[PDB]
């Protein structure tokens, strides 16, 4: 289960990378929109740390929207155990529910944890 | 192409299309032949003339020429589905013998020459539904109850419980003890009704011994319900006994841990440095979680068995009843799902 191109991308480089779920699939968020999450949606967020020994370090968060559909959010929990499986089961997974959040995920925004209403419309 | 996705209930078959948020096929999983086969619901209106058998009693297939019956009538009864033309998702119990899930790839790839077929455990499926990738899945269905522990998307083989105790068997005591006011159920037909009133009528008990003394006290807890013949029938105490058996199985004779112990064992044969996770993430699955008062019961008798260090919540999802069904929609209708499936070209050369 690699040939996703969005798979093929991630955990690449030191970094943070964010993806929505649409219409059952891994959808890049445009990164100036990073930070600010539809309240409507569910996203998987990889965070991706150079270690002292040159190997990567990986935390998987999946972030649920208040509203978001049960199809959007079933398939961020399914996108991320995927996700972690191609990085050979070395990355740690966050549920992170909106206004309950880690601070560690919550520390990888500078201005902080933003939501929008609205969202990318249900897969149902 | 969309895939076809089966859950294989002990009770109910639940079938549809990947894509959709319910299945828009649920029918009896019971196979009829002459006293030359017949299924689901038309089995029932014609049990005068066939014997009754169900194949999969306990969640686990134990006779195949039935269940091919079953899947034949899935396909092209229900759905009108060429089987030979869809990838398929089947759904199976947690710990499934290898041996089983191999005869049921076999049947599917030879006797309905399905293109493409994945596999999913019914729990694992339920907590992606939930949202979720760790936690407990509390599965009671009609035939058979599962405690699953699931880990960062897998579940855990050495923590899951099976309880032989769920939907039927509490219709079946519902029954019995029907027969304290004087009702006398014991048809195929009749055991019908009784699970209709049970599903309609009762709930579970906050805490069930204070429950009979308050319901002793007055005639509030007498509810009516319309048979079919017209007449009316008043349930009392046995609204909140019935579901009971599943917390006290002595109810039923039986030694058997609760539903309550059972999940508590489960969760402690995992490591300790992740019982944490599962203790705030129990979800429940199936149509025998659907009882009013569940949750609330759950989660009082949970945490007294637990550490008080731990946080318990019980998560009961309102669409539970075919939360492993939905779950089995998304997961097929995934942009990854055809790197998940085995084809037939692979299965034909293996
Ligand atoms: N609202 C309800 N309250 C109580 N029990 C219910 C309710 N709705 C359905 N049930 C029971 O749920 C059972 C069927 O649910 P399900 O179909 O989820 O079991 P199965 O999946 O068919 O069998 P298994 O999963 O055990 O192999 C039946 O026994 C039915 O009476
Ligand atoms: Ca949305
Ligand atoms: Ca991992
Ligand atoms: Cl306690
Ligand atoms: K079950
Ligand atoms: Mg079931
Ligand atoms: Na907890």
């Amino acid at each position: 289960v690699v040939e996703h191109p969005e798979f093929l991308k991630a955990g690449k480089e030191p970094g943070l990378q964010i993806w929505r779920v649409e219409k059952f699939d891994l959808v890049p968020v445009p990164p100036n929109l990073y930070g600010d999450f539809f309240t409507g949606d569910a996203y998987v967020i990889l965070k991706t740390v150079q270690l002292r020994n040159g190997n990567l370090q990986y935390d998987l968060h999946y972030w649920l929207g208040n509203e978001c559909s049960q199809d959007e959010s079933g398939a961020a929990a399914i996108f991320t155990v995927q996700l972690d499986d191609y990085l050979n089961g070395r990355a740690v997974q966050h549920r992170e529910v909106q206004g309950f959040e880690s601070s560690t995920f919550s520390g990888y925004f500078k201005s902080g944890l933003k939501y929008k209403k609205g969202g990318v419309a249900s897969g149902f | 192409v969309q895939a076809l996705v089966v859950d294989n209930g002990s009770g109910n078959v639940k079938a549809g299309v990947a894509g959709d948020d319910a299945p828009r096929s649920v029918f009896p999983s019971i196979v009829g032949r002459p006293k030359d086969a017949f299924v689901g619901d038309e089995a029932q209106t014609k049990r005068g003339i066939l014997t009754l058998k169900y194949p999969i009693e306990h969640g686990i297939v134990t006779n195949w020429d039935d269940m091919e019956k079953i899947w034949h009538h899935t396909f092209y009864n229900e759905l009108r589905a060429a089987p030979e033309e869809h990838p398929v998702l089947l759904t199976e119990a947690p710990l499934n013998p290898k041996g089983n899930r191999e005869r049921m790839t076999q049947i599917m790839f030879e006797s309905f020459n399905v293109p493409a077929m994945y596999v999913a455990i019914q729990a694992v499926l339920s907590l992606y539904s939930s949202g979720r990738t760790t936690g407990i899945v509390l599965d009671s269905g009609d035939g058979v109850s599962h405690t699953v522990p699931i880990y960062e998307g897998y579940a855990l083989p050495h923590a899951i419980m099976r309880l032989d105790l769920a939907g039927r068997d509490l219709t079946e005591y519902l029954m019995k003890i029907l027969h304290e006011r004087g009702y006398g159920f014991s048809t195929s037909a009749e055991k019908e009704i009784v699970r209709d009133i049970k599903e309609k009528l009762c709930y579970i008990a906050l805490n069930f011994d204070e429950e009979m003394k308050t319901s002793e006290q007055s005639s509030d807890i007498e509810k009516s319900y319309e048979l079919p013949d017209g007449n009316i029938i008043t349930v009392g105490n046995e609204r909140f006994r019935c579901p009971e058996a599943l917390f006290q199985p002595s109810f039923l004779g039986k030694e058997w841990a609760g539903i309550h112990t059972t999940t508590f064992n489960s969760i402690k044969k995992c490591d300790v440095d992740i019982r944490k996770d599962l203790y705030g993430n129990i979800v429940l699955s199936g149509g025998t979680t659907m009882y009013e008062g569940i949750g609330e019961r759950l989660t009082r008798d949970i945490t007294t068995l637990a550490p008080s260090t731990m946080k318990i919540k019980v998560v009961a999802p309102p669409e539970r009843k075919y939360s492993v069904w939905i779950g089995g929609s998304i997961l097929s209708s995934l942009s990854t799902f055809q790197q998940m499936w085995i084809t037939k070209e692979e299965y034909d050369e293996s």
